[PDB]
């Protein structure tokens, strides 16, 4: 039951607060044929999170009209793309579930830092 | 034969739909061997002349009693034979098995009731004038001769020859009521002699009705001896379908309760594929029941079991 | 649907838009005093119904079951059933304990007697479910006929014919087209309004919406195992846990016959088994970079709810 | 798509004839000297759309089993009496049974070619 803070990653204002309720690291080895020389060690890590009841915040909300994860140990992803598939159901709808995929700058190479 | 077979469409049609009302008369509650009015008016007659009919000394008997006696006397008699309570026979099973929308009973004992909320099917019993202002459900067992839910007096049921003259006066909305029933659905009379009172005075009432405005009400007759022709069409013609049920099955006349069996077995059984058995008729039952499924340009092959009950 | 109750025990304000009343009642629970008496008394009895039923707290912040037929404490109903049942109330759970132990014309009589005596029912909720349960004792005596007089005959050889046939003639006369659909439409207008929560166990499949969230639970537990994501909050495998722990205790405690249908069977076996696939998947989890045990209540519905067959499936996954 | 007679072993007479639904032949292995090949086998044989013949019902009120398709005959098969009543009334009654191996034989099923 642990609280995921949405940042809009150019300053610090919050996109949007939500509880962390699935998240899936399926970080393994690609394809090997298609892709003597010194190792490079490639991967296809890949990190995905889902929040239960996420409520965007009013002030956000207001001037709406990149992005940064900080899950509280505290682990950030310092860019998270969200996945806006939205599909609908005849059960009148209220849990609103937001996906969002952590991506990796090329420079930095790195997708979510974990630290104690 | 196809008279009475058609009878029984039209009486399973109306039931499958909820269209179907059933006026149970005394007979009904007769087979629960409940005290006949024959008795109570042997009773009177005894006591006002010492020692012991027709419809007019039916009223009359009590009549004479009510004003000689005094009202006291007549009640005091009138629960010393009612009162006593009786189980309800498996010709209230039956009717309760057809689901009828309303029934209409000129009985005062509450065995018809009790049978309602024996099957589970909540009938807002009307026997009296303020009933049917406050009556929450929308299945109505109307008591057209009063009832002794209240009380055991004679006041709260129609009994007697002026009750039976002032009934329109006094009965207002039951009577209304009754006859918007009549109207609207299917009637079906069991437990009721053909020449009753309560039954001519239907008939006189629907003689006022405009011409096919209104359904026939049937009557299930389960007199011990065959139905005369003449009378049957005498009361054909007068707004009734008589179904027979000494006809339908030869049974000795002092017992009853096999009639009545006969008569609502042949109903519960009947189903409309009961009776088609002709080749071209099997095509128009199929027809019928698959026509208006031409308007959808597919149906589930599973849901078919609907269409065909 | 003013408000959202979940199975944790947590309310969810959901469409009430006008003053949340459970909202300030919660916190109303957690200065009282200045209540009416009345309005004190019934708060006190609110306050038990809610905590007794796991209604605790709102949204912002194990199981005992109750009843002799579940523990099979088959002498003890035996006792109940011979002592004189003092009220309606103690007649209906008697009724439900005659049918539990075979006795299905004993039980089917003393509903119809039941149901005969409700008349004066201050609310009718006996009566409603002594209709249900009748009907449900009607079914049973039918397919067991049925089966006797088939596989019964191949099964123990002989002909058992434990119901005598005015009997049966009788319950097929009196339950002649009863649809059980109607039953709840069939009642005072009054019953209706008040126990709206009753109407589901009218319909002849009332687990069809606890047999699709199971589906739903299931499909969610199964990706999540085959994805290999970790959850945090309350887990789908906790919500099916609690789903079918309310299931068994509303049907177990209420004395209703429907919890010895196969349905109930069938959707108590796919409960669980999924909670203990689960688990095993949970222990033979692998680490990355960045427990379920049976109690007493599991090892009786593993029995009772579980075909040997089903068993065996069970211990080869 | 088969057929399966269930007939009675010492008159054999046939109580019935169904069609085969789902069959399960499941043998697999505490239970220096001479190896026995000990196994433990088992067959079970689910059927469907089985109606008793009129002869042998009206006479009741060991088996074998002849499913026909290529040619199988399970010899003492013990029918399984697991009765479950389902809400929805009810649609056709489903058989399972069990084939039996006695000691002396030793031989559960047999197929013929
Ligand atoms: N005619 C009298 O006034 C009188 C006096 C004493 C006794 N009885 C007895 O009662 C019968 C007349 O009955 P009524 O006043 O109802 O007129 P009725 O016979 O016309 O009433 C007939 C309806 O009641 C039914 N009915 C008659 N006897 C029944 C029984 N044993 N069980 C169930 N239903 C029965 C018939 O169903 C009929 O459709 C007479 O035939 C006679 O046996 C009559």
């Amino acid at each position: 039951t642990a609280d995921v803070y949405f940042k809009r990653k150019s300053d610090g204002k919050l996109v949007f607060t939500a509880e962390a309720q699935t998240a899936s690291f399926s970080q393994a080895i690609s394809e090997e044929k298609l892709r003597k020389p010194l190792y490079i060690l490639k991967s296809e890590k890949e990190i995905n999170l889902t929040v239960k009841n996420a409520f965007f915040d009013l002030e956000w909300l207001a001037m709406t009209q990149r992005y940064e994860v900080e899950y509280r140990i505290y682990i950030q992803f310092p860019n998270v793309s969200p996945s806006g598939e939205f599909e609908m159901s005849l059960e009148n709808g209220l849990a609103p579930e937001i996906k969002f995929e952590a991506l990796a700058d090329t420079d930095t190479d790195e997708m979510a830092v974990v630290i104690e | 034969d196809n008279n009475v077979v058609e009878c029984i469409k039209e009486i399973t049609e109306s039931s499958r739909n909820g269209k179907l009302v059933f006026f149970v008369g005394a007979g009904v509650s007769t087979l629960s061997d409940y005290p006949q009015w024959w008795r109570l008016v042997d009773k009177y007659h005894e006591e006002l002349y010492g020692s012991p009919y027709s419809s007019d000394e039916y009223l009359r008997i009590p009549q004479i009693f009510y004003n000689v006696k005094g009202e006291m006397a007549f009640d005091g008699i009138l629960k010393d034979f009612f009162q006593v309570d009786k189980p309800t026979n498996p010709i209230h099973d039956k009717i309760l098995a057809m689901n009828p929308a309303h029934v209409i009973t000129t009985n005062y004992d509450n065995l018809i009731d009790t049978a309602c909320w024996k099957r589970g099917k909540y009938f807002s019993v009307i026997s009296a004038e303020e009933d049917v202002a406050n009556a929450t459900s929308s299945r109505y067992l109307l008591k057209v001769a009063g009832d002794f839910r209240k009380g055991f007096k004679g006041e709260n049921v129609v009994l007697k020859e002026d009750d039976y003259l002032n009934y329109d006066q006094n009965y207002p909305l039951i009577s209304n009521l009754m006859k918007t029933i009549i109207a609207t659905h299917t009637i079906v009379f069991i437990g009721y002699g053909l020449g009753d009172y309560n039954i001519n005075m239907l008939l006189n009432w629907v003689r006022k009705l405009q011409k096919d405005s209104f359904h026939k009400p049937f009557f299930i007759r389960t007199d011990p001896s065959p139905i005369e022709n003449e009378t049957l069409i005498y009361y054909e013609n007068k707004g009734l379908r008589i179904i027979d049920a000494a006809s339908l099955i030869d049974s000795n006349e002092y017992d009853y309760l096999e009639r009545y069996s006969a008569v609502m077995d042949l109903l519960i059984e009947s189903q409309e594929n009961k009776f088609i058995t002709k080749d071209d008729e099997v095509i128009d039952y199929i027809y019928g029941k698959i026509s208006p499924l031409f308007a959808l340009q597919y149906i589930r092959k599973i849901d078919l079991k609907h269409v065909f009950e | 649907y003013d408000y959202h109750f979940e199975v944790n025990g947590t309310v969810v304000r959901h469409k009430n838009k006008g003053f949340g009343y459970m909202e300030r009642f919660f916190e109303l629970k957690e200065e009282r005093s200045k209540l009416s008496k009345k309005q004190y008394e019934r708060f006190n009895a609110l306050f038990n119904f809610f905590e007794k039923n796991g209604v605790i707290c709102m949204a912002k912040d194990s199981i005992e079951i109750n009843s002799l037929a579940y523990h099979g404490k088959y002498d003890v109903m035996k006792k109940f059933i011979e002592e004189q049942s003092v009220s309606i109330e103690d007649d209906y759970k008697k009724a439900f304990f005659l049918a539990c132990l075979g006795r299905w014309e004993e039980s089917y009589d003393l509903y119809s007697n039941i149901i005969l005596n409700s008349i004066d029912e201050s609310n009718g909720c006996v009566y409603y479910l002594s209709q249900i349960n009748r009907y449900r004792i009607y079914q049973s005596i039918t397919q067991a006929v049925t089966q006797f007089n088939g596989l019964g005959l191949l099964t123990f050889g002989r002909h058992y014919k434990p119901f005598t046939d005015e009997f049966l003639a009788r319950i097929e006369r009196e339950m002649t087209n009863f649809n059980i659909d109607d039953l709840f439409n069939g009642m005072p207008f009054e019953f209706q309004k008040k126990y709206k929560i009753l109407e589901f166990l009218s319909d002849n499949q009332f687990l069809y919406d606890d047999t699709v969230k199971l589906f739903e639970l299931t499909n969610k537990v199964r990706s999540e195992m085959s994805e290999g994501s970790y959850s945090f909050g309350m887990s789908s495998d906790i919500v099916v846990l609690l789903r079918l722990y309310d299931n068994l205790r509303f049907l177990y405690e209420n004395c209703l016959w429907s919890v010895s249908f196969h349905e109930f069977h069938q959707y108590i076996r796919n409960s669980m088994s999924l909670l203990i696939e689960k688990a095993e998947y949970e222990r033979t989890r692998d680490i990355d970079e960045l427990g379920f045990f049976m109690e007493y209540y599991d090892f009786v519905n593993i029995s009772r709810h579980f075909k040997i067959d089903d068993i065996k499936n069970l211990e080869r996954s």
